[PDB]
């Protein structure tokens, strides 16, 4: 997956205007509802599964962090990533879910967004996240 | 399966798609043709692309069209989809793969026209989008 | 639908199956575990993740004969796979997008073992490995 | 997608021992009949879809020698196929059919070597069919 110029430049600067915790933290709740399967590892959550629960929160904060350090280098983040990705296999976590979070935050963007979220737009998120995916997968063994 | 909660669901959206068909079409499918630039193949007497199009305009009517009535059919979905699925198996054969990628860009569409659009109503939808790929998916083979 | 024919070429390949159970089932298993890493993590009690493991032989064993089970239940298929498809979108939680993944790979198993893989009985498979997936993946949500 | 140093090894052996026209041959029809939907450009054919059939040999000619300049340099694969990518978007063919030939090459790689096709060899030739459809699709726009 690549980026070019100008899809760089449209996700730095959502970055930019979108709260990174409270994003993530819809997104997730997204996730945990719309594709049930991928709470499997989160049994810890205790089936509180809203944005605004402590432990979603907890988890946003972690997840926004890794997207940072990928959005401040979009052309290394493959190389940034081969350890968050190895990491990933030892906790157990199937690659596919990754898809499955993009599409969800793709979702959120459009309620952030609304009109402003045209073709465009939307194809440079859905990249963005494709490669995120892509890197967080390249580990596994 | 659709339970009774989500059928309610399923169709008073299918009266708000019945409402805003050509728009929300033509919304659907551009976003389809940038996010996935091979599925323009299948409209090479296309004169453009984009939602402004007016060829993108009535295609994108009749398919929402098509998929509001589906809503009022819940019950028999199957049999009420055999005519679209002969003739997407049988006559235009567009490859099954692309039912799934349209469903993910109709849901975004949604996202940005509807007033609010919670994970619950979100899972509900998607649930419907799939039963309808699958039933379009019957007669390939 | 699965055809008259296609019916019998089922059939009769559920019988090679039920007498090659454990050899087939873990040479299938490994070719998933093999092609796609992320699904050895459903599995973190495995000593090991080769068709000569005795964890794989085992489990591939049960996976085929459930396989050569539904063979003889062609005409009621929703029915007689409904209590694993509980047991996987409830209890195991396993992505769905893994059961098209495993067909692909017990088709090139099926193509090493037999005598014979002409086109016509591969399609007959294939389709029948597609229903398969499809009911086991109606109890996710 | 990237090859291994064995696995760009393993590629290129497989090259050597291979009938190119007759192995691809096969390949052509076993998609046709497995997934009828890719026939969809192929109209010339007639309904004459067998392997020994003078138009499907006469494909099998081309995509060979394609397949022969992805070999022949597999670090550069993507660089060196933007026109014959370009080309395909131009024909009209949907990208989702390159993964499905990739499955068909498997099988009959499968009936050729047998016992010999253990997971290793199968998970080499998956990610080079994977490398191919990749670089197919990287110029369609
Ligand atoms: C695509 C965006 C994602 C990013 C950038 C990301 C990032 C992170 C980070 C930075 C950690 C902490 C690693 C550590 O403890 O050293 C983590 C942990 C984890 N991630 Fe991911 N992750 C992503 C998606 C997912 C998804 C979709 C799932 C599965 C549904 C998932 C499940 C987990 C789990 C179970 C943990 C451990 C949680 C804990 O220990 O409390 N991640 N992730
Ligand atoms: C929600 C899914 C879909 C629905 C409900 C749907 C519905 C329809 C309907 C109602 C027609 C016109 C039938 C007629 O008047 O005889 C049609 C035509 C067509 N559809 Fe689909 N379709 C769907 C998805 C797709 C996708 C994903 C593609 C291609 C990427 C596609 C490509 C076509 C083409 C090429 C035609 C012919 C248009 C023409 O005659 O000018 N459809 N579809
Ligand atoms: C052809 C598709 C499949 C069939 C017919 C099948 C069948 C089964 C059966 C019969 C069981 C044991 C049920 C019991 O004794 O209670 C089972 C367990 C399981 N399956 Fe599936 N399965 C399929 C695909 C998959 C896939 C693709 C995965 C994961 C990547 C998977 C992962 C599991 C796991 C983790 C268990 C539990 C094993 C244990 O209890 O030790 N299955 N499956
Ligand atoms: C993945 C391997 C593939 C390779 C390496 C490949 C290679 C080629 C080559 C070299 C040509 C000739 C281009 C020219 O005329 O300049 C061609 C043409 C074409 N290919 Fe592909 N192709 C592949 C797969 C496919 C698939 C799976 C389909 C669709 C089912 C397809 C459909 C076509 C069609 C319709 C033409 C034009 C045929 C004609 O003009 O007679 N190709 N391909």
């Amino acid at each position: 997956v690549k980026l070019s110029e100008d899809q760089e430049h449209y996700i730095k600067g959502v970055w930019k205007d979108v709260d990174h915790k409270q994003i993530t933290a819809k997104a997730l709740e997204r996730v945990f509802v719309v594709y049930p399967w991928t709470t499997r590892l989160f049994s810890k959550l205790q089936g509180l599964f809203s944005a605004n629960d402590i432990g979603v929160q907890q988890h946003a904060d972690k997840v926004q962090r890794a997207l940072g350090e990928a959005i401040d280098d979009l052309k290394k983040v493959e190389i940034n990533f081969q350890n968050l990705s190895g990491k990933h296999q030892e906790i157990g976590v199937d690659t596919q879910n990754f898809k499955l979070l993009g599409q969800t935050f793709m979702v959120e963007l459009a309620l952030h967004y609304k009109k402003t979220f045209r073709p465009k737009e939307h194809a440079a998120a859905y990249k963005f996240f494709r490669l995120v995916a892509e890197a967080l997968s390249s580990n596994y063994h | 399966v659709l339970s009774s909660q989500n059928k309610k669901a399923i169709e008073e959206l299918g009266n708000l798609i019945k409402a805003n068909a050509e728009a929300w079409g033509a919304d659907a499918l551009a976003r389809l043709f940038e996010l996935h630039p091979q599925t323009k193949t299948y409209f090479s007497k296309f004169s453009g692309f984009e939602a402004c199009n007016e060829q993108v305009k009535k295609h994108g009517k009749r398919v929402m069209n098509a998929l509001a009535d589906a809503t009022h059919h819940l019950d028999n979905l199957h049999l009420h989809l055999e005519d679209l699925a002969r003739k997407h198996g049988e006559n235009l054969l567009v490859d099954p793969h692309n039912f799934h990628l349209f469903a993910d860009c109709i849901v975004v569409t949604l996202a940005v026209n509807l007033q609010a659009f919670t994970p619950v109503t979100h899972c509900a939808v998607d649930k419907f989008l799939e039963l309808v790929a699958y039933e379009l998916s019957s007669c390939y083979r």
